[PDB]
């Protein structure tokens, strides 16, 4: 199967750089022409650069001309984007697309963030089930991700093997210019004192990996 | 700049007569059809779908079905040829190939029939 | 600004047609045969719906359909489900043959779907949290239709307008909203009241949820 896997994403300073790498894997890498194409947080897509099946021919959008380079290694079937000169309207998702005849792969996107505010990781608390109010059917408990930036967080249930009825919020982007999020998961209230719950953050901008357990309160 | 040429942009066919109409494309000697979309077209009717090194003939529009063909062995050559036979009077107007290799681009080419 | 142009957003019931329209503002950037269609859910990679102004990728649904008509390329959605809800962009090869340019995307709005009222969540603050001095109040609300909701906090029967963080309502998967309400305060303010209740209004209905020190 066909697969594009972004990296290198994270936060920059304004003039500061960053590369980007897309591992192409399921097809012929040197046969097909590949672009980058970003997308503003709520914004459209905006094509950003291609480059030709050999890495002889590469294009860019008038707005990344001279600051940005595209580049392929065809041995590792690897697909690159180096930026330099970087702007607060650069920030975006950068996808990794195939092109054949229209993108008919995409990869699932890697966040860039330039801005001059410094990074800082989240605080996790537990949101405790309420064993105040046990003995009905279905409990509530959670994990609340405080004041990180810059975004993304992920949040996973007992390291991925509880996903059923997690629900994880999206983030408030508060008046200090920092985030915050909650997730929570409804399970059985018979399950409670007797099944363990741990949330687990990851915030890769900041190097932050919290496991915390969610215990209820009594 | 891809860029599809033709050798010529009007054809003019006798009726009954297999007509072979062509499209040119850049072909950089170490030709992979895995990477070439060909498709021809007249009146918003699809005709050819050479796409994944496979002709798609479950799209053909019904009048060219059976009687259309591209020619597989060009394709190496850079040429993207359409052979319609016992051409009918319906067959008259305006077509156009759009192929993709890299880049893409599409030329149209109009036929007369007598 | 896009160099294509489409409608911001189209409207309409379930099981009928709807068309999203493309149009270029020069030919250096629009040319209808070399036209593609892309869908993109929330918080998803775009996927290929169209290609070549008519053609159809392998998986697409046959609901999916493309035409063009002298400088304009049109998507069409055949008996419309609910599923279909998201932001659709075109693009065309620019004149070179090497470029792209996309539309500016168009939200889909299927207009059939029932009211539904917000479940909400009120969380106290955790002793943890507490131990470092500080207190969160936090207030999640999810399921419900349309997405508009007020959010309102109260410390024991007084409006508490300082502090409130509140998200702007985001659409889940099962095309249904959810939004989250934070209210921020000292360790001195949680103690001093006898509770605080979030409570949320939506479509002229009140859901309230209340948290006390001991509870
Ligand atoms: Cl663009």
């Amino acid at each position: 199967e066909v697969q594009l896997l972004e990296s290198g994403g994270g936060l920059v300073q304004p003039g500061g750089s960053l590369r980007l790498s897309c591992a192409a894997s399921g097809f012929t890498f040197s046969s097909y022409a590949m672009s980058w194409v970003r997308q503003a947080p709520g914004k459209g897509l905006e094509w950003v650069s291609a480059i030709s099946g050999s890495g002889g021919s590469t294009y860019y959008a008038d707005s990344v001309k001279g600051r940005f380079t595209i580049s392929r290694d065809n041995s590792k079937n690897t697909l690159y984007l180096q930026m330099n000169s970087l702007r607060a309207e650069d920030t975006a998702v950068y996808y990794c697309a195939k092109s054949y005849g229209a993108f008919d792969y995409w990869g699932q996107g890697t966040l860039v963030t330039v801005s001059s505010a410094s990074t800082k990781g989240p605080s996790v608390f537990p949101l405790a089930p309420s064993s105040k109010s046990t003995s009905g059917g279905t409990a509530a408990l959670g994990c609340l991700v405080k004041d990180y930036f810059p975004e993304p967080v992920t949040v996973s249930w007992n390291s991925g093997a509880l996903t059923s009825g997690v629900h994880t919020f999206p983030a408030v982007l508060q008046s200090s210019g920092l985030y915050s999020l909650s997730s929570v998961v409804t399970v059985p209230s018979s399950s409670l004192g007797t099944q363990t719950y741990i949330c687990n953050v990851n915030h890769k901008p900041s190097n932050t990996k919290v496991d915390k357990r969610v215990e209820p309160k009594s | 700049a891809f860029t599809v040429t033709v050798p010529k942009d009007l054809y003019v066919v006798e009726y009954g007569s297999n007509m072979t109409i062509e499209c040119k494309f850049p072909v950089e000697k170490q030709l992979d059809l895995a990477a070439l979309i060909v498709y021809w077209e007249m009146e918003d009717k699809n005709i050819i779908q050479f796409v994944h090194g496979e002709e798609d003939l479950k799209v053909q529009h019904s009048s060219y079905r059976q009687r259309a063909r591209l020619l597989k062995d060009q394709l190496s050559l850079g040429n993207a040829a359409l052979q319609i036979t016992d051409v009918k009077l319906q067959d008259a107007g305006v077509y156009r190939c759009m192929i993709s290799y890299g880049g893409a681009d599409y030329k149209r080419i109009t036929v007369k029939v007598n | 600004q896009s160099a294509l142009t489409q409608p911001a957003s189209v409207s309409g019931s379930p099981g009928q047609s709807i068309t999203i329209s493309c149009t270029g503002t020069s030919s250096d950037v629009f040319r209808p045969p070399l036209v593609s269609w892309y869908q993109q859910h929330p918080g998803k990679a775009p996927k290929l719906m169209i290609y070549f102004a008519s053609l159809r990728p392998s998986g697409v649904s046959n609901r999916f359909s493309g035409s063009k008509s002298g400088n304009t390329a049109s998507l069409t959605i055949s008996g419309l489900q609910a599923e279909d809800e998201a932001d659709y962009y075109c693009s065309s090869w620019d004149h070179t043959g090497d470029g792209h340019v996309f539309g500016g995307g168009t939200k889909l709005t299927v207009l059939g779907q029932p009211k539904a009222a917000p479940s909400v969540t009120l969380f106290p603050p955790s002793s943890e949290e507490l131990q470092a001095n500080k207190a969160t109040l936090v207030c999640l609300i999810s399921d419900f239709y349309p997405g508009a909701v007020t959010v309102a906090w109260k410390a024991d029967s007084s409006p508490v307008k300082a502090g409130v963080e509140t998200t702007t309502p985001s659409k889940q998967s099962n095309n249904k909203y959810a939004a989250s309400s934070y209210l921020s305060l000292t360790p001195e303010q949680w103690k001093s009241h006898r509770s605080y209740s979030c409570q949320v209004t939506h479509e002229g209905s009140t859901v309230e949820k209340t948290v006390a020190p001991t509870e």
